[PDB]
């Protein structure tokens, strides 16, 4: 049941840092702010570690084995994580600023360029077991004046080039006695090294400089030494080398440039492949994947992510995350996908498996604040504070209809009426409920009788009643559907910012400001139940506050709040550290979750070290932009009053962790949270939990097993179901004979039919064996078709997977198998001369 | 003895067991070595902060440290280990069975002492070399020259000089030449310690009877003499700071300090350390500081300052006494009871016979600190009653914590032995709280347990009642009375509905906590001892009297799993955070692991000291225990956190002379193909077959919106010309005659030689191997160059090819889209010539196998006009 | 070299090019191209390949030995002896140094007659198709399969890699049997862009 | 990366981050020296009034 754990994080494909390739090239890493996610290219699967670092991350690296990933943030605080496992092996603190870490090719060593100081240490083995100091440093280097820009392996393990602010690369062996071998310095740069690199034979050694000059250096005759032969330049006007890559064997050299546009170039002949433009921010980062065909890059301020086919001049992928500016979420009905409106004013629809935007939307002016689904789910609605409700058509992608009220008022709410004729709007400014028929446009009335703006709106699914709540301190169940329009207002103690329907549309919860979440019966208006809330939301303390957070009234309430499809459960977040998930017939809190765990957001500790505290006041709000080199980073364009709508540049305070939305999974045992750093998505799909219903002495893996070999299949499932082991459950279930699925159907008691049928519609989603599962389900439905109409809330989940999988897989594959009877019969009847 | 699911860690809370800690000094820093049973631990002198420990526990325990720059050296039983960053760097082994006892390095010489009055020197191989490896010679002291020796001592300025300290007197010998130099008078008193004076010659001697000796060694005369009489003098210390004072430390606990220029005592700190394990074992100056750090047997070590006088003149004689500065420490006796403080693995509480609690940090050991005892004003007003001389509370039995309400009030309950009420704590402020619960029917507590919400307090008395009360305002509210006995384990579900207790009578209630009603009873055939409840999963074992754990399911309220093998009782035991495994000790020295769903013993241990306490962490990485010996706390790190461990039963007799994979690892792969007539897809990526049809669509989008800029000069062959990998169908090389429109015999494809092969064998297997592996791109360049002109052999072939991959019924959704792409390529082909016998004859073929594939359709059709209607109407 | 430093089959195909000597027969067409273009062909051949090089004027024939105390590679007499025939064959010399340089490149030779025995204007049409006006046909298949063809008359001489010159010798025969032109570009524009990505 | 001039105005200390500090005339414009080689880079140098030549 509340056992969720955080699966992936959607909104955002790259936050800063530098992305890698895995060694197999099928596998992107990305750093995503505070943690690192993994997109599987060619399985269309992703994942985000579960382990989270206290500052953005800066470097990562994956091993050539594919084993071990080392990830460090701002301050040089390092994580060792086991790939494959997902479990963080160590902890450790550099105790300075690691601009780049880089893994030998061997893999034995893996290096650090902390400041002005290279390090050298040894890769703990990934089979032996943790131990206090798993790292055994190998070599402290010390030649560079200023801190080092980037860090080069030679292909053979023996060599690093080192590039530094001192207009310097400089090269070491990794070897004491081949230090003669390597003990030279590369000048001649009038700016910054950004990357040194070995050719192919290791003979030519390559350095790039921010100015964007390329050195090709050669150990050459004037008795030998290593002199500049050639020197290359990129004439651009204005913009400056970002980054810079090179795969020796392709003899690629990819550049990326301040002005957003890279170049591909090939040495040492300097030919230009190609050059293109990703837009006008900065290419923080590139990378090359190890056979030389994909190159990623990414651009900070946006949150972009291109990964680049230079072959065939196509993209592999081409994502834009969002920060600090997603409003609203939606599940699809099927809950397949996730759309997001964002301040920017687009809407995109975000694949769950994959992570990527299937989609984007640009006809909104301004904010989008929310977005909802149709019952039947083709069609999407949306608001914004330009004004504007529009529809969406999802099978089109077009906007086929917009409403706008006469008077122009910003809507911050919206509700969709179940059979999507009607579309009701509520604001901040107006007092008043704006409704429109959905076939022709028109503002069928303004409902009114709120002496405060309307907060939120729901309809209910069933008795298609309006409910709404304002600031007015009430709550009001709008009949409007009828000959007869009745309102009837209910009192509540404080003013009202969220409200969810049940999927009865039997009751209705509000939360209010007081920390409260109170459900009322709709029919009798009357108050069934209370949660308090107020203790269990966690606050933190903001570095410009000058009040503790336990004092603070900042957010001791919840903005958003979400049933379960059951009807048991409620899931809550606010502008607060805290998403937390209540029963409601106990009133009970399941669980707490922490929203973020990033010292960079404001809102996420509840104290604040002293040491900051200087008689000054706060050494974090001292403003270190003029130290900056760049003059784009030394610019302030920050507005002075401005709180939200602008960009994160205009605000001049740091980004404070918030809950926007969360909403329940259709389809799944899951929840979505949209918040600053992107849409968190809680899980329950790893089920390593053992939560046995029904046990007895007699019941254990190997009885069912022995009832298996004996032929008793209906025994031999329900034992198996009173385990509630995944695998167990699986091997009955493929072992039961297609002749005797009727039989076992028929037979199986109603206590497990929701069990089995959850199993299926998560089990055959992603299996092999399409026509095994419709086999058992067409035998479930018919054998117990009346029960599941009887309690349509309890299967409700699982019913949608298994609609999901007859759908979206099962009839893709008979569409493809239809169109060639029919593209059979024509070839052959029909008759093709001349 | 070695476990398949867990491996030690590292010892937590001890700071020094009382061997005397080894100061050494890098740069201008200093730091300091102390033993930790067979492990040491380096402390930074300026914070105090743990920096290295030794990588490997020695074999035996060590019984010296001498540090020297960046080199540590650890002398156990008859070896002497060099250590740098707590990673062994050369081992000495001596040739004698006799343990070394005294260590001392100067120079290139390393002098050990065993406890044969057996003195071994060890010389550097090559000057320049860091430590010393190589075997000297070996001088012996006997008993006409001297008595036992108290510790090998090297005074500056003396070239190859080792000025061995006997009971007797002091000796000097020669290291180089192995000759005893000169042999001091006689003392009447024996000789308990030695330290060399900051002064040249001269070296401080105490004695047994509180007598200390400034013997200068070229005169070979007495200079001065200190009494302190009726103590023992277990450390001396001189101040190099340029004030003349000695630091005189005792076994009584007491530290004292000389002004040697004035002839007159500076100040006495009485009992900085513990007389009943040692008292100052260990108080070292600082080189060049007035700073103090002293150590004892009591797991504390400390650091005294002497502040600037206060008087502008005469500053030597108004001496401000010395000011404690900084410490570490940890329980002098062994913990008696662990929990884990939060659900991530920060932080540690523990208690222990020492009447202490403490907090013990895991990241990081200078977060751990002590929980004070010092109480808060009652709310009446009455004055609280107690002794005014202050006692720490009483030994702690049990505890209960809580972190839903932490900050709010307490959220910590604790039981005291022989103690008839409850304390509670707060974990924020790290303080005794402000209430106390009662059992109120004249009984001892012997349980203690909080609900989930963090609101309610269990109390249960040795009486049988169960009292409950408020967290917030003390105020009992429920009052249980079931038991006759005492009550051994209180839980409460996550849910606040249903109580379960237990009791030495044997039976175990269930209570409806919110109705208070008596849900049921059950009796069983022994007393209960323990009780633990696993709330994610409604289940709670129980430890009887007659070794066994019984698994019990609160919602049934039934035995589910009983657990038997333990030989003696069951001291501790706890559940994994998943509820899959539980961990259970036993006084016969075992920790065994066994495995809920299976019912039976998957690992065992063979633990030297009885393990008290047991707990998981909550992340489930991490188990901690507690032995009736050694101050500290064990940490096991679980393996299965980063493998699959095999759940197969352990042998029982195997383990007592010590003192179907797929179900063992708890995984199952799903089946190639459930049935041959059964419809199978391919075993791979769903969005393939998507892929396949719409390529030329999808790739269309993925072109830039504008043409990249490129130099008009550019290699015609770039992408060939590569230096050497890419394995796409571009990069193939032909495998070793009449022009052949399709191909060259030697210059043929993979491909269409396997198409041929395969036509002339009459099976495609091995093609349609090949074609499920290629890549969409090239499964579309291979269709589309298959061969489109008379006689149409490839085309006829290929349908055979996919006509038979249909027949196995596996792989078949790629198999439609193959025969899709064919159309799509060779459609107008096919439609010229369908007259053809031979294309006529193959597509009729692979008609009759795809009009059995229909039934697909019927059981897709069926299943969506069912399952809409069941879930609407 | 730098202290940072690491420590007979023939390419052309369906013609019987082959201390060994090879002997290569330059046609009447090709004598005045090799006479303006030696001075760049011996180079390469005398010093990278270490071949002795020589050109008898009485039999108009391209004469290359190995020197047993000289060359070094065992294949670099057959990669020499290929590399003269491309440019008898036609090729530009600067194509025909790309099978010195590179290893993975092979020419494909066959005839108009051996795809179908047309005659008259019937063959006249079908080396029109080929090569379209002005050579766009040609040049087309050229950039897309990336490929040097030359069209000398019914003969037709395809350079590159194995799989790039496999596509184009396809479409070639298509054109000379056929097919409608349409679906030939249609087929060259999808070949390109299907050979150079990665999946 | 740094720049001194004595009290009198005739002499110059510059320092460059090519690890070379030259010492000047400019009066006249004469290089009178060059410490080609120094083991860091110089940050910084002053001249005092007595005509002391300080480099960090």
């Amino acid at each position: 049941k509340s056992d969720f754990k955080f699966s992936n994080l959607l909104g955002t494909v790259y936050r800063q840092g530098n992305i890698t390739f895995s060694d197999d090239g099928k596998q992107l890493l990305s750093p995503v702010g505070n943690r690192v996610s993994v997109f599987d290219l060619i399985n269309n699967k992703s994942f985000t570690f579960e382990y989270e670092h206290r500052k953005n991350i800066a470097a990562i690296d994956l091993n050539k084995q594919g084993t071990l990933l080392i990830s460090i943030d701002e301050d040089g605080r390092a994580i060792l994580v086991n790939f494959k496992a997902r479990n963080v092996l160590h902890h450790f603190n550099f105790k300075e600023k690691c601009s780049a870490v880089k893994f030998s090719p061997d893999g034995r060593l893996f290096a650090l360029a902390s400041g002005r100081f290279l390090q050298i240490w040894k890769t703990p083995d990934v089979n032996k077991d943790r131990q206090f100091a798993p790292f055994v440093r190998h070599r402290v280097h010390a030649g560079h004046f200023q801190d080092i820009t980037s860090l080069t392996w030679s292909q053979d393990s023996r060599f690093i080039l080192t590039t530094s602010k001192d207009l310097s690369a400089k090269i070491w062996s990794v070897d004491s006695e081949e230090k003669n071998l390597a003990a030279t310095t590369f000048n001649g740069h009038r700016d910054y090294v950004m990357g040194a690199f070995f050719s192919h034979d290791q003979e030519k050694i390559y350095t790039v400089s921010k100015d964007g000059a390329v050195f090709v250096w050669e150990f050459t005759k004037r008795k030998y030494s290593w002199r500049i032969t050639k020197k290359h330049f990129f004439y651009a006007n204005q913009a400056k080398v970002k980054c810079v890559t090179f795969h020796p064997a392709t003899r690629l050299l990819a550049v990326g440039f301040t002005s957003g546009e890279f170049r591909l170039y090939d040495l040492p002949d300097f030919t230009l492949i190609q050059q293109l433009s990703m837009g006008q921010n900065p290419v923080n980062t590139v990378s090359v994947n190890q056979t030389g065909e994909w190159l990623a890059f990414g651009s900070s301020k946006l949150g972009q992510l291109l990964v680049y086919e230079w072959q065939s001049e196509s993209y592999i992928l081409k994502q834009q995350g969002h920060f600090d500016s997603t409003n609203s979420l939606a599940y699809s009905p099927d809950g397949s996908r996730v759309v997001t409106a964002s301040e920017d004013g687009k809407i995109k629809v975000w694949d769950i498996t994959s992570g990527f935007c299937l989609a984007t939307f640009e006809e909104h002016t301004s904010s989008v604040t929310a977005v909802q689904f149709a019952k039947r789910g083709q069609v999407m609605f949306s608001s914004s504070l330009d004004g504007t409700v529009r529809a969406w058509d999802l099978i089109r992608y077009r906007n086929f209809r917009t409403f706008t009220g006469t008077e122009r008022i910003q809507f911050n709410c919206l509700a969709v009426d179940p059979s999507g004729e009607v579309v009701c709007a509520g604001s901040l400014d107006n007092f008043d409920i704006h409704v429109w028929s959905v076939q022709t446009g028109q503002l069928l009335d303004a409902l009114s009788g709120h002496e405060g703006p309307v907060s939120c709106l729901s309809f209910s699914q069933e008795n298609s009643v309006l409910a709404s709540a304002s600031w007015d301190k009430t709550i009001r169940i709008w009949s409007i559907f009828g000959r007869s329009q009745q309102v009837e207002p209910i009192e509540v103690y404080s003013d009202v910012l969220a409200l969810s329907m049940r999927p009865d549309g039997k009751e209705v919860a509000v939360s209010t400001l007081k920390g409260q979440i109170s459900i009322f019966n709709i029919e009798d208006a009357k108050q069934v139940g209370n949660i308090d809330c107020r203790k269990d939301i966690i606050s933190g303390r903001f570095n410009q506050d000058r009040f503790t957070a336990k004092n603070s009234e900042r957010s001791k309430f919840f903005t958003t709040i979400h049933y379960s499809f059951d009807g048991m459960a409620i899931v809550a977040g606010g502008n607060n550290n805290s998403i937390c998930l209540y029963d409601v017939p106990n009133e009970v809190l399941l669980k707490r979750f922490i929203v973020s765990r990033n010292m960079a957001l404001n809102g996420t500790l509840e104290f604040l070290n002293s040491k900051k505290m200087t008689e000054a006041g706060s050494l974090d709000l001292i403003d270190d932009a003029g130290e900056n080199s760049d003059l784009e980073d030394r610019i302030d364009n920050s507005l002075p009053g401005s709180q939200r709508g602008g960009d994160l540049s205009t605000r001049k305070m740091r980004p404070e962790v918030r809950v926007t939305s969360v909403q329940f999974s259709p389809t799944a045992n899951a929840f979505a949270a949209a918040s600053t750093e992107g849409l968190l998505i809680y899980s329950t799909n790893d089920t390593i939990l053992f939560d046995p219903f029904d046990l007895d002495v007699d019941v254990t893996p190997h009885s069912t097993v022995e009832a298996l070999r004996e032929k008793q299949f209906l025994n031999a499932l329900v034992m198996a179901f009173r385990l509630n082991e995944e695998y167990l459950i699986n091997k009955v279930y493929e072992a039961i004979p297609i002749k005797e699925i009727p039989l076992v159907a028929s037979n199986i008691p109603a206590i497990y039919l929701p069990r089995i049928l959850k199993f299926i519609g998560d089990f055959a989603i992603e299996s092999q064996h399409i026509e095994f599962n419709l086999i058992w389900i067409k035998a479930l439905l018919s054998a117990s078709g009346g029960y599941i109409n009887e309690h349509k809330y309890l299967f409700s989940t699982a019913m949608r997977s298994i609609q999901r999988f007859i759908v979206r897989v099962a009839k893709e594959v008979v569409n493809t198998t239809t169109d060639n009877k029919y593209t059979y019969r024509f070839l052959v009847s029909t008759d093709g001369s001349m | 003895k070695n476990s398949k699911i867990f491996s030690p860690f590292r010892i937590i809370g001890n700071v020094s067991n009382g061997v005397p800690f080894a100061t050494g000094t890098l740069g201008s820093t200093f730091y300091i070595v102390t033993c930790v049973g067979k492990t040491f631990q380096i402390y930074d002198a300026n914070t105090l902060h743990l920096l290295f420990v030794s990588e490997k526990e020695t074999p035996s325990s060590i019984v010296a440290l001498s540090a020297h720059f960046h080199y540590v050296y650890a002398a156990y039983e008859n070896k002497v280990g060099i250590y740098k960053r707590g990673i062994e760097e050369h081992l000495l082994e001596l040739e004698t069975d006799a343990n070394v006892e005294h260590l001392c390095i100067f120079g290139d010489y390393l002098c050990a002492s065993t406890d044969d009055n057996s003195i071994f020197i060890y010389k550097k191989s090559d000057p320049q070399d860091k430590y010393p490896s190589e075997f000297y010679t070996k001088l012996t002291v006997t008993e006409i020259q001297g008595g036992e020796i108290v510790s090998l001592q090297h005074l500056a300025t003396y070239l190859n000089k080792l000025t061995v300290v006997t009971k007797s007197n002091v000796l000097l010998f020669n290291v180089r030449t192995g000759k005893l130099v000169f042999t001091s008078n006689e003392f009447p008193d024996q000789i308990t310690t030695a330290e060399p004076a900051p002064v040249l010659d001269i070296i401080a001697l105490g004695t047994v009877t509180g007598e200390v000796i400034m013997f200068n060694m070229r005169k070979g005369k007495r200079i001065r003499t200190i009494k302190i009489p009726q103590s023992r003098i277990s450390s001396l210390s001189f101040r190099t700071d340029g004030s003349s004072h000695l630091s005189v430390g005792t076994s009584s606990g007491d530290l004292i300090f000389y002004d040697l220029d004035r002839r007159s005592r500076i100040h006495v700190l009485k009992n900085i350390h513990r007389e009943s394990y040692g008292g100052v074992t260990q108080a070292t100056f600082l080189n060049g500081q007035p700073i103090i750090v002293t150590s004892g047997g009591d797991n504390s070590l400390k650091e005294y300052v002497f502040d600037p006088s206060l008087s502008q003149g005469s500053g030597d004689v108004v001496v401000q006494p010395p000011r404690y500065l900084r410490s570490r420490g940890g329980h002098s006796q062994p913990p008696s009871y662990i929990a884990f403080a939060d659900s991530q693995s920060h932080f540690m509480l523990s208690a222990s016979k020492d009447r202490s609690l403490w907090s013990f940090s895991l990241r990081k050991d200078a977060q751990s600190q002590e929980m004070s005892q010092r109480l808060h004003k009652k709310q009446d007003g009455g004055r609280v009653g107690g002794s005014t001389i202050k006692s720490k509370f009483p030994e702690i039995v049990a505890l209960a914590i809580e972190n839903a309400r932490i900050g709010e009030w307490e959220n910590i309950i604790t039981a005291h032995k022989d103690e008839k009420f409850a304390r509670t704590w707060d974990m924020r402020n790290k303080r005794v709280g402000r209430w106390t619960f009662d059992t109120t029917d004249d009984g001892f507590v012997k349980s203690v347990a909080m609900s989930q919400c963090g609101n309610f307090g269990f109390i249960g008395s040795s009486n049988g009642s169960i009292t409950i009360y408020n967290m917030q305002s003390g105020i009992l509210r429920k009052k249980y009375k079931l038991h006759k006995r005492a009550v051994t384990g209180i839980s409460l579900d996550g849910m606040n509905r249903k109580m379960v207790s237990c009791g030495l009578d044997g039976i175990v209630g269930f209570y409806d906590f919110n109705k208070s009603t008596l849900l049921g009873k059950l009796k069983l055939d022994a007393p209960i001892t323990a009780m633990v409840y696993h709330r994610s999963s409604d289940l709670f074992a129980l430890a009887l009297d007659d070794l066994s754990i019984v698994v019990i399911d609160a919602v049934t309220q039934r035995v589910v799993r009983q657990l038997w093998g333990h030989s003696n009782r069951i001291t501790a035991f706890d559940f994994s955070p998943e509820g899959r495994w539980i961990v259970s000790a036993s006084l016969d020295s075992t920790i065994r692991t066994w495995d809920l769903p299976t019912g039976g013993c998957i690992d065992g241990i063979i633990v030297d000291n009885v393990a008290t306490n047991v707990k998981f962490s909550p992340n489930g990485d991490l188990l901690a225990t507690t032995h009736v010996t050694g101050n500290g706390i064990c940490i096991w790190t679980n393996r299965a956190q980063f493998k699959t461990v095999s759940t197969r039963t352990i042998d029982e007799s195997e383990f007592a002379r010590m003192a179907l994979n797929d179900i063992d690892f708890n995984t199952y792969t799903s089946l190639e193909q459930i049935d041959k007539e059964l419809l199978t897809l391919s075993i791979g990526p769903r969005s393939k077959m998507n892929t396949l049809l719409h390529l030329d669509v999808i790739r269309k989008r993925s072109k830039p919106k504008e043409a990249p800029k490129k130099s008009e000069k550019l290699p015609f062959f770039l992408q060939l010309s590569g230096e050497k990998v890419r394995e796409g169908i571009a990069h193939e090389t032909p495998e070793e005659n009449k022009f052949k429109v399709t191909g060259r015999l030697g210059f043929e494809s993979h491909f269409t030689k396997q198409l041929r092969e395969g036509s002339q064998s009459k099976d495609y297997s091995s093609l349609l191997a090949t074609l499920i592996n290629f890549s969409p791109a090239a499964v579309d360049l291979e269709i589309r160059s298959l061969n489109s002109f008379e006689p149409f052999d490839e085309i006829v072939w290929f349908i055979d090819a996919l006509t038979q991959g249909l027949k196995s019924n596996k792989n078949f959704e790629l198999y439609e889209t193959f025969m899709s792409l064919l159309f799509k390529a060779h459609g107008d082909v096919i439609h010229a010539n369908n007259k053809n016998q031979d294309i006529a004859s193959a597509l009729q073929n692979w008609e009759d196998v795809h009009k059995k594939e229909d039934r697909l359709d019927d059981l897709v059709k069926f299943c969506m006009g069912v399952a809409a209607f069941v879930t609407t109407a | 070299v730098a202290p940072t430093a690491l420590k007979g089959s023939s390419r052309i195909i369906g013609i019987n090019n082959t201390f060994e000597s090879r002997k290569i027969m330059v046609p009447p067409h090709r004598m005045t191209p090799l006479r303006n273009s030696w001075t760049k062909i011996y180079p390469p051949l005398v010093e990278h390949l270490k071949l002795q090089v020589r050109m008898n004027l009485k039999t108009k024939s391209v004469e290359l030995r190995t020197n047993p105390k000289f060359t070094t590679d065992p294949g670099a007499l057959q990669k020499g002896a290929d590399f003269i025939k491309a440019f008898t064959l036609g090729f530009d010399l600067d194509d025909s140094i790309a099978l010195l340089r590179l290893d993975d490149l092979y020419i494909e030779t066959f005839e108009v007659k051996d795809v179908k025995t047309l005659t008259g204007d019937h063959l006249s049409r079908a080396i029109g198709r080929i090569a379209g006006k002005d050579g766009k046909t040609k040049f087309a298949i050229e950039n897309a399969t990336r490929t040097r063809i030359v069209l000398a008359d019914s003969k037709i001489h395809i350079l590159g890699g194995f799989t790039h010159i496999r596509m184009a010798r396809e479409s070639v025969v298509s054109l000379i049997l056929g097919s409608p032109p349409g679906k030939v570009y249609g087929n060259l524009r999808t070949v390109a862009s299907r050979l150079k990505e990665r999946y | 990366n740094s720049i001194a001039i004595d009290r009198s105005g005739y002499y110059m200390a510059t320092t460059g981050a090519d690890r070379s500090m030259k010492i000047w005339d400019i009066r006249n414009f004469k290089q009178l020296h060059s410490v080609e080689s120094l083991p860091t880079p110089g940050t910084n140098v002053s001249i005092s009034d007595t005509g002391l030549l300080a480099l960090s």
